[PDB]
C-alpha cells in the first residue's frame, strides 16, 4: 500500500454519509477498497506509459487517464 | 455460466492508412446454444473529451447461434473525420470491439491507436488542419485491453 | 467539498510505479477525480449488499462482490 490509511479513510466515509448518513464500515473493509484503488490507479498510469513511448510525448496529460477509463468501460 | 467466451482477437492489414477499413479476426465460444440476439460492434473514440464523439463503425447482428466455436473476420470502414476534434485527430485515440447478449455488453476488447503523418514535413510542421489522406493508423496489437463484465445469460 | 483521499506525493508514487517518466501538474485533479467516481461506483454498489442483506457494518467481502461486480481487465487472450 502507497497510500496512507487515514486520509483515504475520511474520503470513504464522507463518501459513505453523502449515500445514506447513517453507515459504518471497518479496518479491513476498508483496506480492501483502498488495495483496489491503488491496483486501479497503477492499471491506469501503466497505459498511460503506452502513449508517451510510442507519441513524441513523455509527460503524461489528464487526456491519457481519460482515455485509460474509456478503454476499460465505466466511460463506456 | 458465461455462455460466450471470446478467445482471440487479431488485427489485420495494420499498420495502414488512416481511411484503410478495420480488420479483426475474432475467435470465440459458445458454451449452451444461444437463442437471443449476439450484437458485435466496432466503436471509435473521436474524442477522450466525450462520448458524444464515439463513432460506431458496424454492428453485426447474429442469431441464433450454434453452440461450438465459431470465427469472423469483422471489417469496419474508417470513420467519419468530419466529426473527429482537430485536437483529437493526430496522436493516440482508441478503437473497441464490444459485443453484446439480450442488449447487455459483456466483453469488451479495446486497442490504443496513433495516427501519425509518415512524411517528416508533416511531422515536423503538422497542419493546422488534419490531412487525413496522409495519416497513418497504427493499433497497438500488443496491447489489448480485454474487459469482462457479468451479465445475466439467464 | 475539496476533501481529498490521496496525497500529491501518493500520486507520483503511483505514477512512478505505473512507470511513468513525468507528470503535468494537471494530473492530480484529474487523478483524484477519477478516484473519487471509481470509489463511489464501488460503494454505491456494496451498500446493496449491506444494506439489502440487512446489516449495518460494511465486511470485507460485502466490497470483495462488489469489486468482481466492477468488470476485470486483462491484458491479453
Amino acid at each position: 500500500l502507497l497510500i496512507r490509511k487515514l486520509p483515504f479513510q475520511r474520503l470513504v466515509r464522507e463518501i459513505a454519509q453523502d449515500f445514506k448518513t447513517d453507515l459504518r464500515f471497518q479496518s479491513s473493509a476498508v483496506m480492501a477498497l483502498q488495495e483496489a484503488s491503488e491496483a486501479y490507479l497503477v492499471g491506469l498510469f501503466e497505459d498511460t506509459n503506452l502513449c508517451a513511448i510510442h507519441a513524441k510525448r513523455v509527460t503524461i496529460m489528464p487526456k491519457d487517464i481519460q482515455l485509460a477509463r474509456r478503454i476499460r468501460g465505466e466511460r463506456a | 455460466m458465461a455462455k460466450v467466451q471470446v478467445n482471440n482477437v487479431v488485427v489485420l492489414d495494420n499498420p495502414s492508412p488512416f481511411y484503410n477499413p478495420f480488420q479483426f479476426e475474432i475467435t470465440f465460444e459458445c458454451i449452451e446454444d444461444l437463442s437471443e440476439d449476439l450484437e458485435w460492434k466496432i466503436i471509435y473514440v473521436g474524442s477522450a473529451e466525450s462520448e458524444e464523439y464515439d463513432q460506431v463503425l458496424d454492428s453485426v447482428l447474429v442469431g441464433p447461434v450454434p453452440a461450438g466455436r465459431h470465427m469472423f473476420v469483422f471489417q469496419a470502414d474508417a470513420p467519419n473525420p468530419g466529426l473527429i476534434p482537430d485536437a483529437d485527430a493526430v496522436g493516440v485515440t482508441v478503437v473497441l470491439i464490444t459485443c453484446t447478449y439480450r442488449g447487455q455488453e459483456f466483453i469488451r476488447v479495446g486497442y490504443y491507436v496513433n495516427n501519425e503523418y509518415t512524411e517528416t514535413e508533416l511531422r515536423e510542421n503538422p497542419p493546422v488542419k488534419p490531412d487525413f489522406s496522409k495519416l497513418q493508423r497504427n493499433i497497438l496489437a500488443s496491447n489489448p485491453r480485454v474487459t469482462r463484465f457479468h451479465i445475466n445469460w439467464e | 467539498d475539496n476533501i481529498q483521499g490521496i496525497t500529491k506525493p501518493a500520486i507520483r508514487r503511483l505514477a512512478r510505479r505505473g512507470g511513468v517518466k513525468r507528470i503535468s501538474g494537471l494530473i492530480y485533479e484529474e487523478t483524484r477525480g477519477v478516484l473519487k467516481v471509481f470509489l463511489e461506483n464501488v460503494i454505491r454498489d456494496a451498500v446493496t449488499y449491506t444494506e439489502h442483506a440487512k446489516r449495518k457494518t460494511v465486511t470485507a467481502m460485502d466490497v470483495v462482490y462488489a469489486l468482481k461486480r466492477q468488470g476485470r481487465t486483462l491484458y491479453g487472450f
